[PDB]
RNA sequence: UUCAUCUAGACAGCCGGACGGUGGCCAUGGAAGUCGGAAUCCGCUAAGGAGUGUGUAACAACUCACCGGCCGAAUGAACUA
C-alpha cells in the first residue's frame, strides 16, 4: 500500500530504486533493512534486481522504463547490460540509448500508456521511445520545469505533480496525460516530487519524514487504499 | 484449583486504582471489578477509609470487611484535614462495638478488650465529655456480661 | 552529512569565483571556506568536484548577496583520475547553492554534473540533466 | 540583557571597556545592538524604533522586525519585542577611586 | 523488569560505596580513611549520592 | 463523527480502531500533576521543575487481541510490543502510570506512542 | 600525657526472639512503622516503637531499639612529637 523506507539515511527513494509493474530495481550499497520493504511486500510476484547504471547508485534518475521496456544511457556498461537482459523477464526489451541529455530518468516520465518528454531531446529519440516503449510521447513541460520525470510522480491511475502549478495547467495536461492529477509535498515539504517516491498498480512506496497528511494525498489519487485480527478481549 | 487472598484499601463509592495493578497477572476486569467493590462499599461512606480482602478464582466476587482495626469506630458515627475529632457516646455502644471486635483480640474476654477499641478510637469524644485514657482507663460497664 | 569520496585533485582554493550552474538567481560564488578542509600551515584550503563550500554571491540578485550561505561544487577545470583510469575535466567551474542540510535551493542545473556529485549528494541528481 | 549606567553622569557601558555618553532615547537604539549577543545572523534587521517605558522604571523596551527568512521557499516577516534591565554603577572617571600614576 | 532482589545485589558493587572528597576516589561504605597515598591517607569521606 | 483507525507506518497494519481512546482530556495544570517533579535522595527536596508539554502525545487503548499473546506470554508487570510485521517498537504495556507527555495520569496503562504511528480516517476519502 | 570501661562477663562478632488490634488515620494516581501533617493508645509478653535504619510503585525482606543464652581479658575517646 503506502510503505515507507529510506536508503541508507536519505528520504528519497525514486533515486535510489525505479518501481514498474512487472519489475524492480534497486541499488546495490543498501542495509537489510531497505531490502526488506521490497521482498516483504512484491512476494515472488515480480523481480527485485540489484543493479548499477554507469558506475553510479542512482538508477531510479539514469533509467527510464515501465511494463513493456528499458532504456539505458550509454555510459552503461556491457557487464551491467549482460546482467539485467538475464534477471528480466523475457518479455520485457533492454535498449541502450545515445544521448546528449544522459539522466533518462528527469527527462522522461512515463507509464504504460502516456509519456512527457523533456522538451529539448531530439527526434531520434521520439522514435526510439515510441517503439521501445510502446507509447505516445508528447513534448511538454511542467508549468516552469523541464525536468518532468524529477517533479512528476506518475502511474496507471493517477499523478502527483509539483506544488507550485497552476490549476489551470493541470487541466492542459489531465487533457493530455488522460488521468487526474493532484498537487502536493512529499517528505515533509519537499517540491521534488518525482524523486521522493515511487509508484505503481498495487504499491507505492516513500520517505520515513513523509507526514501523514502527505500519505493521505498519495494514496488518494493512486487508489490503491482498501481486520478481524483486531478485536477487544476482556 | 486455586485461592488467593488479596486484599483492598480506602474507597467510598468506587476506587480500586492500587489494586487495579493487582489484577495484572490475574483475571483481567474493570467494570465487574469496581462493580464487586461496590457490592462491598454498599451503604459505607466514600469519606471513610473501608479496608477488606477480596478472594478469587475465575472472575470471583467476594466482599468481606472484618473491620477489627478503626473500620468499627468510624461507622457507628455521623459523617487542611476532615476533623474525626468528636465527642462520642460510644461506651454503652463500645460495650457492643467491643463484642464485635474481639473475635481474637487473644485477651480474656470483654474486660481486656474494653481497651483494644478504646484507644484505637484515635478521634471521637467518646462517652459523656472524654471517653480517652484516664476517662476509658477504669471500666465498670457490661465487661463479664459478655463473657 | 557528507559521505564517502574517493580523493580527486583538487583545484578550487580560497578566493576562487566560480560560476554559479542553477537558476536562483544568482550568477557567480566566491570561495571562502571548505567544510571538512585540513590544516597546515600557510596553506590555503581547497575543494574539489563534490565538496561543499562556503560562498557567497558577488553578481546577481541583491536579495542574495552580502550573505554567507553553503554550496556545492558541480564542475571542475583541473583534469582528476577517476579510478576506472581516464583523466578528465570539463570546461569551466561551476557550483549550485545549498541550505546546510544539503537539499538545493534551485531548481534546474544548466550545464552538464560530474558523476562523482550526483552519486554524492542525491538532490543535485535529482535535479540534474546531464550527467557528464 | 543588562545595560548598565552612569547615575550621576549619564553613560553607556559598552561590552569591552567603553563609556559612550548618548542622548536618551534618540541613539541609545543603536549602541544597544552591538552588546546584543545576536548578531549578523538574523534576518534583515529591517527596523528597529524602540516603545515607551516609564523613565522612574529602571527598564527599556525595544521592538524590532528581523525580516529575512529561509524556510526553503520565502523569506517571511516575522516581528517581536525584547526587553532590558537598567543597573547603575560607578564608571571610575564619575567615581574618584584614586596614587602613583600622576604624570 | 529488574526485579528488585536483583537489584539490591548489583547496587552493593555500584551504589553502596562512598567517596573520597579530595582524591574522587572509591571506597567501600564502612571506611575511615582513603587508601591511596596521593591524597596523604586522608580522612574527609561523603558517601556515594543515591539516584 | 466517523470511526477511525490507527495504522502503522512502516508495518501499514491496524494496530487500533476507535471505539478505544480513554482519552483523559484535561491535564490539572496545578503545581502537583500538571508540572514534572525531580525530588531529590532525601528530604523531599525539589532541584528540577518541568513544565508540561501541549498535546497528549499517547494513545490510552484497551488490551487488543492482537497483544494478546505477548501479555499471556511472560506476563510481566511493564514491557514493550511491536506491530505483528516489522518488530519495531510501537507502544509499551505498564500498569502503573506513564501519564502523558502533558501529564495527568492515567489507570493501568497500555500507551500506543504516536511517534512512528499515525491515525486515518476509517471511511471513504475527504475527496478533497 | 590525661580520662573512661571490663572476670559482678565489656568491646568486636555469631546464634534466637522481635508478636497481636494493625494495610491505625486524615492527606494522594499510589504511602501498609520508614514521601509528609498531628495524635502516641490498647492487647499480650522474658522482651518488642502506632517504628531505628536499608529497601519496594505499594508490600514483602532485613537491620536497629528491647529480651535471652553462646565467647573469655582486654577496650574506647581526646591529645603530645
Amino acid at each position: 500500500m503506502a510503505t515507507r523506507t529510506q536508503f541508507e539515511n536519505s528520504n528519497e527513494i525514486g533515486v535510489f530504486s525505479k518501481l514498474t509493474n512487472t519489475y524492480c530495481l534497486v541499488a546495490v550499497g543498501g542495509s537489510e533493512n531497505f531490502y526488506s520493504a521490497f521482498e516483504a511486500e512484491l512476494g515472488d510476484a515480480i523481480p527485485i534486481v540489484h543493479t548499477t547504471i554507469a558506475g553510479t547508485r542512482i538508477i531510479g534518475r539514469m533509467t527510464a522504463g515501465n511494463r513493456r521496456g528499458l532504456l539505458v544511457p550509454t555510459q552503461t556498461t556491457d557487464q551491467e547490460l549482460q546482467h539485467l537482459r538475464n534477471s528480466l523477464p523475457d518479455s520485457v526489451k533492454i535498449q541502450r540509448v545515445e544521448e546528449r541529455l544522459s539522466a533518462l530518468g528527469n527527462v522522461i516520465c512515463c507509464n504504460d500508456y502516456v509519456a512527457l518528454v523533456h522538451p529539448d531531446i531530439d527526434r531520434e529519440t521520439e522514435e526510439l521511445i515510441s517503439d521501445v516503449l510502446g507509447v505516445e510521447v508528447f513534448r511538454q513541460t511542467i508549468s516552469g520545469n523541464i525536468l518532468v520525470g524529477s517533479y512528476c510522480s506518475l502511474s496507471n491511475q493517477g499523478g502527483l505533480v509539483h506544488p507550485q502549478t497552476s490549476v489551470q495547467d493541470q487541466e492542459e495536461l489531465s487533457s493530455l496525460l488522460q488521468v487526474p492529477l493532484v498537487a502536493g509535498t512529499v517528505n515533509r515539504g519537499s517540491s521534488v516530487v518525482g524523486a521522493g517516491m515511487v509508484v505503481n498498480d498495487y504499491l507505492a512506496v516513500t520517505g520515513l519524514d513523509t507526514t501523514a497528511p502527505e500519505l493521505s494525498v498519495i494514496e488518494s489519487i493512486f487508489r490503491l487504499q482498501d481486520e478481524s485480527i483486531s478485536g477487544n478481549l476482556r | 484449583x486455586x485461592x488467593x487472598x488479596x486484599x483492598x484499601x480506602x474507597x467510598x463509592x468506587x476506587x480500586x486504582x492500587x489494586x487495579x495493578x493487582x489484577x495484572x497477572x490475574x483475571x483481567x476486569x474493570x467494570x465487574x471489578x469496581x462493580x464487586x467493590x461496590x457490592x462491598a462499599t454498599k451503604e459505607f461512606k466514600g469519606i471513610k477509609v473501608t479496608v477488606q480482602l477480596k478472594i478469587q478464582n475465575r472472575q470471583a466476587a467476594a466482599s468481606v470487611v472484618p473491620s477489627a482495626s478503626s473500620l468499627v469506630i468510624t461507622a457507628l458515627k455521623e459523617p487542611k484535614n476532615v476533623k474525626h475529632s468528636g465527642n462520642i457516646q460510644l461506651d454503652e455502644i463500645i460495650x457492643x462495638x467491643x463484642x464485635x471486635x474481639x473475635x481474637x483480640x487473644x485477651x480474656x474476654x470483654x474486660x481486656x478488650x474494653x481497651x483494644x477499641x478504646x484507644x484505637x478510637x484515635x478521634x471521637x469524644x467518646x462517652x459523656x465529655x472524654x471517653x480517652x485514657x484516664x476517662x476509658x482507663x477504669x471500666x465498670x460497664x457490661x465487661x463479664x456480661x459478655x463473657x | 552529512a557528507q559521505g564517502t569520496k574517493f580523493r580527486i585533485s583538487l583545484g578550487l582554493p580560497v578566493g576562487a569565483i566560480m560560476n554559479c550552474a542553477d537558476n536562483s538567481g544568482a550568477r557567480n560564488l566566491y570561495i571562502i571556506a571548505v567544510k571538512g578542509s585540513g590544516s597546515r600551515l600557510n596553506r590555503l584550503p581547497a575543494a574539489s568536484l563534490g565538496d561543499m563550500v562556503m560562498a557567497t554571491v558577488k553578481k546577481g540578485k541583491p536579495e542574495l548577496r552580502k550573505k554567507v550561505m553553503p554550496a556545492i561544487v558541480v564542475r571542475q577545470a583541473k583534469s582528476w583520475r577517476r579510478r576506472d583510469g581516464v583523466f578528465l575535466y570539463f570546461e569551466d567551474n561551476a557550483g549550485v547553492i545549498a541550505n546546510p542540510k544539503g537539499e538545493m535551493k534551485g531548481s534546474a542545473i544548466t550545464g552538464p554534473v560530474g558523476k562523482e556529485c550526483a552519486d554524492l549528494w542525491p538532490r543535485v541528481a535529482s535535479n540534474s540533466g546531464v550527467v557528464v | 540583557a543588562n545595560i548598565s549606567f552612569c547615575r550621576n553622569c549619564e553613560r553607556f557601558l559598552q561590552p569591552p571597556g567603553q563609556w559612550i555618553r548618548a542622548e536618551l532615547e534618540s541613539r541609545e537604539l543603536l549602541a544597544i545592538c552591538l552588546r546584543r549577543l545576536k548578531g549578523l545572523t538574523k534576518v534583515r534587521l529591517v527596523d528597529a524604533s524602540f516603545i515607551w517605558t516609564e523613565p522612574h522604571s529602571r527598564r527599556i523596551r525595544i521592538k524590532l522586525t528581523v525580516q529575512g527568512e529561509a524556510m526553503t521557499n520565502t523569506i517571511i516577516q516575522q516581528t517581536f519585542e525584547v526587553e532590558y534591565i537598567v543597573i547603575a554603577m560607578q564608571c571610575p572617571d564619575c567615581a574618584r577611586s584614586y596614587t602613583n600614576t600622576w604624570r | 523488569i529488574i526485579e528488585p532482589s536483583l537489584k539490591a545485589l548489583a547496587s552493593k558493587y555500584n551504589c553502596d560505596k562512598s567517596v573520597c572528597r579530595k582524591c574522587y576516589a572509591r571506597l567501600p561504605p564502612r571506611a575511615t580513611n582513603c587508601r591511596k597515598r596521593k591524597c596523604g591517607h586522608t580522612n574527609q569521606l561523603r558517601p556515594k549520592k543515591k539516584l | 463523527s466517523k470511526v477511525t483507525a490507527v495504522r502503522c507506518k512502516k508495518c501499514r497494519t491496524k494496530l487500533a480502531l476507535s471505539t478505544s481512546f480513554i482519552a483523559h482530556d484535561p491535564p490539572s495544570k496545578e503545581s502537583s500533576e500538571g508540572h514534572f517533579i525531580k525530588r531529590a535522595a532525601n528530604s523531599h527536596r525539589i532541584i528540577d521543575i518541568q513544565e508540561s508539554q501541549a498535546n497528549c502525545s499517547h494513545f490510552f487503548i484497551e488490551p487488543l487481541k492482537w497483544m494478546q499473546p505477548e501479555l499471556q506470554g511472560k506476563q510481566e508487570l511493564e514491557g514493550k510490543f511491536s506491530c505483528p510485521g516489522c518488530s519495531s517498537k510501537v507502544g509499551g504495556y505498564n500498569w502503573k502510570g506513564s501519564r502523558c507527555s502533558c501529564g495527568k495520569w492515567v489507570i493501568p496503562a497500555i500507551h500506543l506512542q504516536t511517534s512512528k504511528v499515525d491515525q486515518f480516517p476509517l471511511q471513504s476519502t475527504a475527496l478533497p
